[PDB]
């Protein structure tokens, strides 16, 4: 589980 | 006061005067029990017939409305003219009758349909064989097991024995039970399957992680009963898998109620285990047993194990799933709200995955339709009425965003389908992509360890008209036009027709863009099919009604109907001028048409007897090409009766005779079918 960025 | 705990318990007298009973009553006169066998060895009928035969317990352990075998050794002879006694379940330190946690069993002459009685199948020297059936509807948890024999001076009672202790699960086996599964395969993988995979990874680089569940191993089914006593859950409720399942997500993480997992992201795990070095869930809930304290440390898919283990331990049929891209919306406004990118004002987020589990019940608190898979977590993410749990949410009812049924439905749809929203504050939105979020959802295959793509099950394919009213819808669940729908006169094995109304009540001319969903439904609300699935355009000019009348045709729905089989239709439309989304739903029983057997003169398997087949018209219409069949493998060879035309509302009747060839209970079946009306049955049992 990671937090992706926002595109 | 509340009665909240399995493990403590009354004292229940094993003397039980009443009134002023004088000295030197000679109590002999009545029976007393010698000895209680319940057959628990896991090799035995017992263990084998309730699926219960895996769990390392040295107790009798069933499930709920099913019966089992006792035995009860008395100082003399059963005597049903002078004795009376009954058997008793006793659960907590404050058992009520009226609360289900007292609960006399009578000695009946027949077991009734979903009531607890026990009946004498066994007779010999001075004991008698019960066959004990419970409630489809009891409290799941470990019973203390008494024998009270009745006097007139009060109950003469056995005394206190943990060797008889008696576990009672949730029956997925059992169709009177809300959590009834009546796939024996999917019975295996989501109750028996002891072993799991789990997904993770990215949408094009997947991977698996295996977990042993352990849901038998010794000491497990006693810590999930303490979970809930740790919860505080009123045992009344336990009986209720809605309640069972919400208490679970609650429960699992650490967070608001000293729960079993404390949660950890922060790549360090000071003093615990690191949420990647598990490999199962016995270890952590074992563990949680023991310490009484919360276990460090889990992430997402460890939650999601041990609340499977949690489920399955109890009964309750239950999976993992994997989203990826699952979103994460902070302000419960069922979008992501994306800063232009500034990091201090964007707060919510994406995870390239999340986990989380699916729990199988019916929902009589929702409308017919929203039973099946539940969706339920236990990683905490928001608070759920001030405490970090979530759902049961109808995976049903989030495909087609009535997130108004509780609970927690809007938030698990902004995890699988919320829309990015680029926002740019000022002294604006920017860009809107509407594909992010819940690029796929999967869960473990059936007998293999591949994955089974479910997405479609929570929502509809990216790109479709229903997607976006559907989200839509889920919006607006948080212009002067009306919509209702009604479903024709529809009889089983005829067509029919479901009428949508609009009413425009204003001086405009709107157009309306929609969607229609047609399913079959069990009768308990659990769905089965979308069987017909439509997206229309129409204009509504002003100040007018205006009905769309949809052909539902036989052979889109005749292919999967089961016995008491319900419809159930979802419509939404937009008004596109105005943005307006009007949303229904209704459930409608099918018209039965009737085939009554009769059979005239003597059943003996040897001379012959006459069978009376009548059918009515049921229809308005007029039947044509009407043929009969009779079926009745030991009573005739299959034949057939035609009738050119059958008027309307008009009555047929069909004397066939027969010579029964075999001797016992067996059965006749009609058909009928016509040029119209077709595939409509009628049965009866005969015997021979
Ligand atoms: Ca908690
Ligand atoms: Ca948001
Ligand atoms: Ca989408």
């Amino acid at each position: 589980x990671l937090i992706l960025p926002w595109p | 006061p509340p009665n909240n705990s399995n493990a403590a318990e009354d004292d229940l007298p094993t003397v039980e005067l009443q009134g002023v009973v004088p000295r030197g009553v000679n109590l002999q006169e009545f029976l007393n029990v010698t000895s209680v066998h319940l057959f628990k060895e896991r090799w035995d009928t017992n263990k084998v017939d309730h699926h219960t035969d895996k769990y390392e317990n040295n107790k009798l352990i069933v499930r709920r409305g099913q019966s089992f075998y006792v035995q009860i050794d008395f100082s003399r002879p059963y005597d049903p003219r002078r004795d009376l006694f009954r058997v008793e379940y006793v659960i907590g330190r404050y058992p009520q009758e009226n609360k289900g946690t007292y609960i006399p069993v009578p000695i009946v002459s027949e077991l009734q349909s979903g009531k607890w009685g026990a009946k004498i199948v066994m007779r010999e020297d001075r004991s008698v064989r019960l066959s004990i059936q419970s409630s489809p509807k009891c409290i799941v948890g470990k019973f203390r097991m008494y024998v009270a024999v009745w006097t007139p001076y009060g109950v003469l009672r056995t005394s206190r024995n943990p060797e008889t202790d008696t576990y009672i699960l949730f029956n997925p086996w059992c169709e009177d039970d809300a959590v009834y599964l009546d796939n024996e395969k999917e019975r295996e993988e989501y109750v028996l399957n002891d072993i799991g995979v789990i997904f993770y990874g990215e949408v094009n680089d997947i991977k698996t992680r295996s977990w042993s569940y352990g849901q038998f191993e010794d000491g497990i089914l006693d810590t999930c009963l303490y979970v809930m006593d740790r919860a505080q859950m009123d045992l009344s409720g336990r009986g209720n898998p809605i309640k069972v399942s919400r208490v679970g997500s609650a429960m699992v993480n650490a967070k608001d109620d000293e729960g079993v997992l404390v949660g950890s992201w922060d790549n360090i795990y000071a003093y615990g285990v690191p949420p990647s070095a598990w490999t199962g869930s016995v270890d952590i809930l074992l563990e949680y047993r023991s310490s009484e304290n919360p276990v460090r440390y889990g992430q997402c898919w460890v939650f999601a194990g041990v609340f499977n283990t949690f489920l399955r331990c109890l009964g309750i049929p239950a999976r993992i799933v994997t989203n990826y891209f699952s979103a994460h919306d902070n302000d419960a406004n069922l979008q992501m709200d994306i800063f232009l990118v500034n990091s201090k004002l964007t707060k919510d987020s994406v995870w390239n995955y999340h986990c989380w589990n699916e729990a199988w019940m019916t929902r009589p608190d929702l409308p017919v339709g929203f039973g099946g898979w539940q969706a339920v977590d236990s990683t905490p993410q928001e608070n759920s009425d001030g405490m970090y749990r979530c759902g049961p949410a109808s995976v049903q009812a989030i495909k087609h965003g009535h997130v108004c049924f509780q609970f927690d439905a809007p938030f698990v749809f902004a995890e699988v389908n919320s829309d990015l929203i680029y926002i740019t504050a000022k002294k604006v939105v920017e860009n809107v992509d509407a594909t992010h979020i819940g690029k796929l959802i999967v869960t473990k295959q059936i007998g293999g360890d591949g994955m089974m793509d479910i997405t479609d099950t929570y929502k509809f394919q990216e790109g479709q008209e229903e997607e976006r009213l559907a989200l839509e819808t889920a919006l607006m669940y948080g212009s002067n036009v009306d919509m209702d729908f009604e479903v024709e006169n529809a009889v089983l094995g005829k067509d029919f027709k479901l009428s949508i109304t609009f009413r425009n009540n204003s001086h405009n001319r709107y157009t309306i863009t929609a969607y229609l969903s047609a399913n079959i439904t069990f009768y308990t609300g659990v769905p089965k099919a979308e069987f017909k699935k439509e997206t229309f355009d129409v204009t509504l000019e002003p100040l007018s009604f205006k009905k769309e009348a949809v052909l539902i045709q036989a052979g889109e729905y005749m292919g999967q109907l089961l016995e008491q089989a319900s419809l159930h239709f979802f419509v939404t439309a937009r008004i596109n001028e105005t943005r307006d989304v009007l949303a229904k739903q209704k459930s409608t029983v099918l018209t039965i048409p009737e085939i009554i057997i009769k059979v005239r003169g003597t059943q003996v398997v040897g001379s012959d007897m006459t069978v009376i087949v009548e059918f009515t018209n049921p229809l308005k219409e007029t039947l044509r090409n009407v043929w009969v069949h009779l079926d009745g493998p030991g009573v005739t060879r299959p034949m057939k009766k035609m009738f050119r035309e059958i008027r309307p509302n008009s009555t047929v009747q069909w004397e066939e005779v027969c010579r029964p060839w075999v001797s016992g209970h067996r059965k006749l079946i009609a058909s009928m079918s016509s040029d119209s009306l077709r595939h409509v049955y009628g049965e009866l049992d005969v015997q021979i």
